[PDB]
């Protein structure tokens, strides 16, 4: 019988700081065992200084981003070249995503920007349009590895102040766009040693006031 | 006389009179402006006010990143059209990764337009549209009548007193077609153009609007402060 | 949902309706009353799948509501109980069916008669002098054959009605938070609030 | 298009009356003459037949009076086919709410929703409305012997006697001036025939050119019966009253 | 809901410095009969694109005659049709891609897995993959079926990454695609020794290669092979 | 999930946990369970998220187009009635939802409504929905009185879901109170397991299982 | 489907459909709403052409929409009976969702919604009716009197007539009618209602119908003897 | 007859000509736009004094920041309004945010030319819709039955409408504040009205940003009516 779905691997990071954020991807491109591309790009600028990937069912993947670029431009159209904030965003994919509530989109969605006070934001979705904003997310197949590792350093979990008696917890503070980019990059490399489908390289897109960088870092090819 | 009560009946010149008197819609309309380069193409549009305590109707609408049109007529007519335009270039973009082609953009407004003409019921157009755009062969401008009737042009003007505009241009055919590189320059033509279509009032900074598309140049507009360097 | 009684009398019909609404293991309510009166001399109690029961229930009230007003008249219980059959007969044919079974009790003021009729989710429509459904008519049942008269007074009916409480809750798995118990008969619907 | 050809027959007029509603009661006004009368044991319809030839077949004859159901009849003044169409669709609307609530339908209930019918094709459908007035003789257990008359403007009202079609203006004075309320059937029957004899177009009113039947209680012990009255049978009864 | 029946095997692919190779064998298989051998799995569009399809071949002809079709409706009211409004690699790929993911989406796919190998009109190469679940992917090295799993090694070997492009001549190129093509007669069960290659390139335009056959095989090894083990003779 | 509201001489109560899970993986521990459908209406969740999320925000714009047509803001009883209607026309197509709509009108009063996915509507004084309901009901029921006070009540709405949080291993994160009174809704805080835990340990002198 | 726009504008401005079905109103039977201050009556003109007629059975002027609402008209008696069917429809279908009856401006809105429709919709003319539309909202004593017409607009009135002669039955109730003091009673509202219409009817027999509504859904119709006593005292009164 | 949908000669549809007719007699209703705020005004004629006046609604909200007054065939506005705040409360659904006051007058001036043989013809009535948003701030537009809306310093619509937008040109400044612009709305409505102008017979409204759309009580207007007569009899 006929099977609609597929998995095309990978996996995919936001996180956001004080005046910046970064959405990061590997490149690799799967299907079982083999490898489909070394280099299959899945971050992408939407216009609007708003970065989005959708990882998991590839074609699935495509399609929403498609989507969503599309209603960015008819936003624009439809309310005088009005800018679209990071919050309306997030919420009009909810209603792409759950518009295929009983055909689902198999995508892991995460957006990321800045809001409208001009601070540091990154929204993850689930399959059928489910959203919350958040600091710190993975999304894709190596997530339960780089997840925990995020809880630890980016919002210090079980961290406590020495000699506090683990009374007083370690400080929450935001990190440097240097600070992140290190974390993101031990991460995939972390996660591209024991994980079969992370690999090849690296694609980060780090969003400011300024607009969409873009970095690029080899990944063990094996 | 007897055969203008509905777009379905012929006189018996031949003559479609509900489709003339949509063509006499335009007429009535305010006058704009169309011209080209082999770089860039230019809209220049005079806008209308209700009165001194209205804003001005808006002229110029935005089609894709590399195609727009001005209109002439009845606003919500344009309106429409331009909404089919919006879907007909995004359809090229999505399914063929292909920019829409000016030309065919003309062929669909035409056999949009024709479709009203001949069916019960149904009502032509009232709107004359300047479709301006860039694409794969370089800068082009067309003229929308709501006939059907398309026409590809160096230069042109539709609305009242659109003759003024359109002898200047006949004239000035030979220079302002060989502006090439200098956007600023194609425009000043279009507004020494446009001013030829003038009666007891002058182009004001919250009067005059004009929009441009070229090679390193998207569909853009330009309203208020932005044209005072061209009064 | 799961325990509906129901006893005709001389005089009137007696409704008597579990308390309980569960889900998965847990208890959600003790005080639920399942039914709904559809004319001021008509009782309907119902019992079945989630959801569908108040549905239904609230679905017929309006219908026999808008009859009311459009006639200023009140439909007899056998009218009554016709109609919400053939509306329970066209649903199992559905692509999704109402799964809900219900007691209709009665006071026809022409006849000056309580009538008592048991409709299940097929649309199967009997009178009787007493009725239940689901479980509880394996052991109700038995019990009213043996101690059930046709010229019982409602204070009898109500000794009756106790003597099958009693045998649900000693012998039933579930606990379903005792009964509602409602009668109607010439003046119209009352409740019983000790019970 | 096809709107030169429209004759809009839903619209007002500038004094507010539906042209076609009018236009189809004139034409009722030149069809045979019905009467119906109500008493307190029964009901009578009586109808007179359409200039009738001698070779027309009488006896296997049906033109006025129809059957709805056992407990209702209507007598019909207007086009005959017309009123088929609306007979066979209250015969119909019958049986369903047998069907539903296993119980014969009240009789204005059936009245109500025939002549909202009527309504309908004066409001909306751009169609010509039926060219019928209907009189509905019945009997239910809540209002017990009923009369109505619907028209095609589709509004309906009840009546002690009443008649539609030719002469109704002359037929409703002399039911007014002779009727009571205490009547019998069997008086009603005398009035019924009185009425149209007065009023008739006819020289003399003969039992070929009749159509007539009763709804009384004179079955056995509380139940009602419907009399369609046979030619001999209208021979009979009108030698009985001395018209002939 | 399909299953395949007359099916094609594998479609591999490469870019070189001024364009790009294709090939694909002359069969088509039916089950495990090895039915027809005058079927061509390469079809051009234009004389800048090759759209390589396998699987089933019923909804391969659908294809072609899509294909087709989509160069006649593109010819008209179009004066530059065979100029600057011609069609492009990209444009053919993305009208595929759209038809294979909305028929994934109405649960009745065309079932194949396409190749489109091309150069666009600034000269850049395009080689992109698109398949039934409307799965979509580029790479220096493409192949379908078994050629994923033995051609995509060889041809990798050749061209690792984007750097390698230019340093990679035709003459290298081919010589990889046409080895690959050997290997795969070696080891996959439906696959055939004639084939079909095409070569589209920035300078040189499309040339397109028919009855080719796989040659210089090893087979003489055989001989010696006796056997399963403690067999001698 | 767990989440609880019952009903008490000072209004209502209403708390839940924040924990979102995956089958096994713990997805996030920070999420919001109760929606805050207008100043006088809340709304809990327990089942699929993007069902919850998205419905009972649809919810607030139709009780927002109620008050707009009807100058006047919506009962309780409606706002969850357009729930449980809406649910019941999707039964079989596989919802997942045991929602409680909870708020204050002049007319009703302080009122309680379980909603979910297959079509139940009760009106109820306490309810406790999620996968770690009886959890929260155990302590709960065994503590609850009607005359409780305003502080002693928020307490115990704030102690059952962290018995639960404990217990259940799919509930936790972090408890968001709330309380409905006569004068609309008041939100009192997000509370962290990791630290309320302890704190109630030592205070309370409860949860003696654990190695302290 | 029958599309042909009836309802239309013309040079003037003025949609000559609504305006005729005006007219059909104003043909219509006199009907007559006055609010006091703890009630609302509603009277209504029954024409004495028609002898030989069955009050039992025939169609009563004043219709109950639900137990706390009732709406009389002037204009078709056919096309009341579908504004009539779709109030009581809808009143059921309130009750439903909201778990409330409707309150009178809400029947009253959704009444005058569907006459409006009816203006500007393809291949059907307005409704010749206006209506009357009195009740009490659940759990309120405060009186409630609407107004609807065939445009579609409707208002509050504190009395109002419409039909035929209902200009002078308004300018009766004009003067008459005290916004700083309702009547007080049910009786100083019935009599006011009877004297209203004896401005206009004839004779005081079986010509005028009263309703009278109070709160908590107590509706009841008089009969012939009772509204009779209000004629007899009015007229003695008169001789002055 | 004639098609619904039918050019004149000189290029007008008939229909939407005869509507703008029906608009003219319509009572009068007045807008004004500051800085510190929209005021919104009308006539509310009562045919007959026993009609109670508070029932009648001719001001209405359409958001917490979009506010609507109408004049004309005032029972043909309840689908535009319907319309309005369905589409306002729909792109809060989708966007999670205020929609602006400019993408509401164009969504209801969609439906205006939604007309032909859809509904038989167009509206009877226009209405001025007043508003904010962050982008454009404070605004006013006039939508009409032909589909056209322009945005307006001040407005008046209805029967005493030419002689109002005269005063209204002398009497408006960019500087204005909204008690200066209460007072000229109740002033230029008495000018044009039939009867005398009083709380029960006009009545008042604003939008602003802090306190959003707001209908003025009978109370406060009355204030502000002797507070105007006062003024005026002050020089
Ligand atoms: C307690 C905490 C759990 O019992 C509560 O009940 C909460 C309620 C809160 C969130 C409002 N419920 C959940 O956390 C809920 C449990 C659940 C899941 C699925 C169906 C019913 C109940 N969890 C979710 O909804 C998660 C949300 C987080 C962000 C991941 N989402 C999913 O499980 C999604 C969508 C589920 C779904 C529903 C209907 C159709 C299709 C999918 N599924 C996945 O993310 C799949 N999974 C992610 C990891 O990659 C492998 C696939
Ligand atoms: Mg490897």
């Amino acid at each position: 019988q006929f099977n609609p779905y597929g998995d095309n691997g990978g996996t995919i990071l936001g996180i956001a700081g004080e005046d910046f954020a970064v959405l990061a991807g590997d490149t690799r491109n799967i299907t079982d065992y083999s490898i489909n591309s070394r280099y299959e790009p899945k971050v992408f600028d939407c216009g609007d200084n708003i970065v989005m990937s959708a990882n998991g069912f590839a074609a699935d993947g495509d399609a929403l981003v498609k989507r969503f670029k599309n209603s960015v431009k008819w936003y624009h159209f439809d309310h005088n070249d009005k800018k679209l904030s990071i919050n309306s965003a997030a919420r009009n994919i909810q209603h792409l995503l759950y518009g295929k509530r009983f055909f689902p989109y198999y995508v892991h969605t995460i957006i990321a920007g800045l809001d409208e006070d001009g601070k540091g934001a990154v929204y993850s979705f689930d399959p059928v349009g489910s959203y919350e904003r958040e600091q710190c997310r993975a999304g894709g197949a190596a997530a339960s590895l780089i997840m925990p590792f995020l809880d630890n350093q980016v919002n210090f979990k079980n961290q406590y102040e020495p000699g506090t008696n683990g009374k007083v917890k370690k400080p929450l503070k935001y990190l440097s766009v240097e600070e992140v980019i290190k974390l993101v990059r031990d991460s995939f490399t972390s996660a591209t040693e024991r994980h079969i489908q992370v690999g090849d390289g690296l694609e980060i897109l780090i969003v400011t006031k300024d607009g969409v960088r873009k970095e690029f870092y080899e990944l063990k090819r094996d | 006389n007897n055969y203008d009560g509905d777009t379905v009946t012929f006189s018996p010149t031949g003559r479609l009179f509900q489709v003339e008197y949509a063509l006499e819609a335009i007429k009535q309309g305010s006058v704009t402006v169309g011209l080209r380069s082999n770089t860039h193409a230019v809209l220049v549009a005079l806008k209308r006010n209700a009165d001194e305590l209205s804003s001005y109707q808006k002229k110029i609408i935005k089609c894709d990143e590399h195609m727009g049109l001005s209109l002439a007529g009845l606003a919500p007519d344009a309106r429409v059209l331009s909404n089919y335009l919006r879907q007909q270039c995004n359809y090229s973009s999505l399914v063929f990764n292909r920019k829409l082609a000016v030309e065919r953009a003309g062929h669909l407004l035409c056999d949009k337009a024709q479709k009203n003409t001949q069916s019960y019921g149904g009502r032509p157009y009232g709107v004359g549209l300047l479709i301006i755009g860039y694409d794969k062969s370089g800068a082009h401008l067309l003229e929308f009548q709501p006939s059907g009737n398309v026409t590809e042009l160096y230069g042109t003007a539709i609305g009242a007193r659109s003759q003024g505009a359109k002898t200047y241009l006949e004239r000035t055919l030979d220079t302002f077609i060989k502006i090439d590189g200098n956007p600023d320059e194609l425009i000043k033509a279009g507004v020494e153009a446009i001013s030829q279509s003038l009666r007891d009032e002058s182009l004001t900074v919250d009067n005059l609007s004009i929009a441009i598309v070229g090679k390193d140049t998207p569909f853009t507009i330009y309203d208020g402060e932005a044209v005072a360097k061209y009064i | 949902m799961d325990i509906i009684l129901g006893i005709r009398v001389q005089d009137s019909v007696i409704l008597a309706s579990s308390k309980a609404v569960t889900r998965g293991i847990s208890v959600l309510k003790d005080s639920d009353d399942k039914t709904r009166q559809l004319s001021p001399h008509t009782l309907m109690s119902f019992a079945g799948e989630a959801g569908d029961t108040v549905q239904f229930a609230e679905y017929i009230q309006a219908n026999i509501q808008l009859y009311s007003i459009r006639e200023d008249y009140e439909l007899s219980p056998q009218a009554v109980s016709s109609f919400v059959r053939q509306e329970l007969a066209k649903s199992i044919r559905s692509r999704r069916p109402y799964q809900v079974n219900v007691l209709i009790g009665g006071y026809d003021k022409k006849k000056n008669k309580p009538e008592l009729y048991q409709i299940d989710y097929l649309g199967t429509k009997v009178e009787l002098p007493y009725g239940a459904h689901g479980y509880s008519g394996f052991y109700t049942f038995s019990l009213l054959d043996h101690h059930y008269r046709p010229d019982m007074t409602t204070e009898e009916g109500l000794d009756l009605l106790k003597l099958c409480v009693q045998e649900l809750e000693k012998r039933m798995p579930m606990d379903f938070k005792g009964v509602i118990v409602k009668i109607v008969d010439k003046d119209g619907i009352r409740q019983v609030d000790d019970f | 298009g096809s709107r030169r050809y429209d004759s809009r027959t839903t619209i007002f007029s500038p004094e507010g009356r539906l042209y076609q509603v009018e236009y189809a009661l004139e034409s009722i006004s030149h069809a045979g003459t019905a009467i119906g009368i109500m008493a307190s044991d029964g009901i009578v319809l009586a109808a007179e037949r359409k200039v009738t030839s001698t070779l027309l077949e009488q006896d296997t004859s049906t033109e006025k009076l129809y059957k709805l159901n056992d407990k209702i009849a209507v007598a019909v003044a207007g086009l005959t086919a017309d009123a088929e169409i609306l007979i066979n669709t209250a015969r119909i609307h019958a049986q369903n709410y047998l069907k539903t609530y296993n119980e014969d339908i009240p009789v204005e209930i059936l009245v109500r929703r025939l002549s909202d019918i009527k309504q309908g094709y004066t409001q909306h459908g751009g169609l010509r409305p039926f060219g019928v007035s209907f009189i509905y003789a019945g009997y239910d257990d809540r209002y017990g012997y009923q009369l109505y008359t619907s028209n095609p403007s589709g509004n309906y009202t009840g009546w002690k006697a009443i008649s539609v079609g030719a002469n109704t203006s002359a037929a409703q004075t002399l039911l007014q001036m002779d009727y009571k309320d205490d009547m019998k059937v069997d008086d009603a029957i005398e009035l019924a025939l009185k009425t149209l004899s007065k009023t008739t177009d006819s020289s003399a009113l003969t039992y070929d050119r009749l159509e007539f039947a009763t709804i009384r209680k004179g079955a056995n012990d509380g139940e009602v019966y419907q009399k369609i009255f046979k030619p001999q049978e209208i021979k009979d009864i009108l030698v009985k009253t001395g018209i002939t | 809901t399909q299953q395949p029946i007359v099916t094609g095997t594998s479609v591999i692919s490469m870019k070189y410095d001024n364009g790009v190779i294709i090939a694909a064998d002359n069969l088509g298989s039916y089950g495990s009969l090895l039915r027809f051998n005058g079927v061509e799995r390469l079809i051009p569009v234009g004389d800048n694109t090759v759209v390589g399809i396998s699987g089933d071949i019923s909804d391969m002809q659908h294809i072609e005659r899509l294909l087709k079709d989509l160069v006649t409706e593109n010819a008209y009211d179009n004066p530059l049709a065979d100029a600057e409004e011609a069609l492009e690699p990209s444009y053919i790929f993305e009208y595929l891609a759209t038809v294979m993911y909305q028929r994934r989406s109405k649960m009745n796919p065309l079932w194949n897995a396409i190749i489109v190998a091309g150069v666009q009109s600034n000269g850049d190469q395009f080689l992109r993959y698109v398949n039934l679940l409307g799965v979509t992917y580029s790479s220096p090295t493409l192949a379908t079926g078994f050629g994923a799993h033995m051609a995509n090694p060889l041809l990798r070997k050749v061209v690792d990454r984007e750097s390698d492009i230019p340093k990679t001549t035709v003459q290298v190129a081919e010589e990889a695609i046409v080895n690959a093509m050997r290997v795969l007669y070696y080891r996959d069960a439906r696959s055939s020794r004639n084939f079909s290659l095409a070569i589209i390139d920035k300078n040189t335009g499309l040339t397109f290669k028919k009855n080719l056959q796989v040659e210089n095989m090893k087979w003489d090894f055989a001989k010696d092979i006796k056997g399963y083990g403690t067999q001698k003779i | 999930t767990t989440t609880l509201a019952f009903r008490f001489q000072g209004g209502i109560i209403v708390a839940v946990d924040s924990r979102a899970t995956a089958g096994n993986w713990v997805a996030s521990q920070t999420v919001k369970k109760v929606i805050e459908i207008n100043p006088f209406l809340l709304g809990t969740m327990a089942g699929g998220a993007a069902d919850f999320q998205f419905w009972e925000t649809w919810l607030g714009s139709q009780c927002r187009l109620h008050e707009l047509r009807e100058k006047e803001r919506i009962s309780v009883a409606a706002a969850s009635k357009i729930l449980s209607n809406l649910v019941y026309q999707y039964k079989g197509a596989g919802l997942s939802m045991g929602t409680m709509i909870c708020g204050y009108t002049r007319k009703e009063g302080p009122t309680i409504y379980y909603v979910d996915s297959d079509g139940t509507r009760l009106k109820g004084d306490i309810f406790c929905v999620g996968s770690g309901q009886t959890f929260a009901y155990g302590v709960l029921d065994s503590n609850y009185k009607w005359d409780l006070s305003v502080e002693d009540a928020l307490y115990l709405g704030k102690r059952s879901i962290l018995a639960a949080a404990h217990r259940d291993a799919y509930s936790g994160g972090s408890v968001n109170l709330y309380h409905v009174t006569e004068d609309g809704w008041i939100y009192h805080g997000n509370h962290d397991v990791g630290e309320l835990f302890w704190k109630v340990k030592e205070e309370e002198g409860s949860f003696n299982n654990v190695i302290g | 489907g029958y599309d042909r726009a009836l309802s239309i504008f013309s040079p003037d401005g003025h949609i000559f459909q609504v305006e005729y079905a005006l007219e059909a109103v104003k043909r219509g039977t006199c009907a007559v709403g006055v609010k006091g201050k703890n009630c609302v009556v509603l009277g209504c003109e029954r024409r004495s052409t028609l002898k030989l007629q069955d009050t039992r059975i025939t169609p009563s002027k004043v219709s109950k929409i639900d137990s706390h609402v009732v709406l009389s008209f002037s204009g078709l008696n056919a096309d009341s009976r579908i504004l009539i069917e779709k109030a009581r429809v809808e009143a059921q279908s309130h009750r439903l969702t909201l778990e409330d009856p409707v309150t009178v401006e809400y029947l009253t809105r959704y009444v005058a919604g569907v006459q409006q429709r009816y203006t500007q919709s393809g291949g059907v003319r307005p409704f010749g009716v206006s209506t009357l539309i009195a009740g009490f909202d659940p759990r309120d004593d405060e009186p409630k009197l609407y107004q609807t017409e065939p445009s579609g607009i409707y208002s509050s009135w504190s009395a109002q007539t419409i039909g035929r002669n209902s200009k002078t039955v308004r300018e009766f109730l004009e003067k008459n009618y005290d916004r700083k003091e309702p009547p007080a009673t049910v009786e100083e509202c019935v009599k006011l209602t009877v004297r209203s219409l004896l401005e206009v009817v004839q004779t005081g027999a079986k010509n005028i119908e009263i309703t009278v509504v109070k709160p908590d859904s107590d509706i009841v119709a008089l009969s012939s003897e009772e509204i009779n006593q209000y004629v007899t005292q009015i007229e003695q009164e008169k001789q002055e | 007859d004639r098609g619904v949908s039918t050019f004149s000669p000189e290029g007008r549809l008939f229909q939407v000509e005869y509507s703008l007719e029906a608009i003219k007699l319509g009572s009068t209703a007045i807008g004004i736009a500051t800085k510190e705020g929209v005021v919104l005004g009308v006539e509310k004629r009562a045919t007959s004094p026993l009609l109670e006046s508070d029932s009648i609604e001719k001001i209405v909200e359409i958001d917490r920041h979009i506010g609507c007054a109408m004049s004309g065939l005032t029972a043909d506005a309840r689908s535009m309004i319907e319309h309005a705040r369905t589409a306002a409360v729909t792109h809060n659904l989708y966007y999670d945010e205020d929609i602006n006051v400019e993408s509401l007058t164009q969504s209801v001036c969609d439906l205006a030319l939604r007309f032909g043989e859809l509904m038989s013809r167009p509206f009877g009535v226009a209405l001025l819709i007043a508003g904010h948003d962050a982008d454009d701030g404070y605004q006013l537009f006039h939508a009409e039955p032909s589909g056209t809306f322009y945005r307006y310093n001040a407005k008046a619509i209805g029967s005493g409408s030419e002689g109002a937008q005269a005063e209204l040109l002398n009497e408006w400044h960019s500087s204005l504040t909204l008690k200066e612009a209460e007072l000229l709305v109740l002033k230029i409505l008495k000018q044009v009205m039939e009867e005398k102008l009083d709380e029960n017979n006009a009545q008042l409204s604003c939008i602003t940003k802090q306190d959003g759309f707001k209908i003025y009580d009978n109370e406060k207007t009355a204030e502000l009516i002797k507070e105007l007569k006062e003024k005026e009899a002050a020089e």
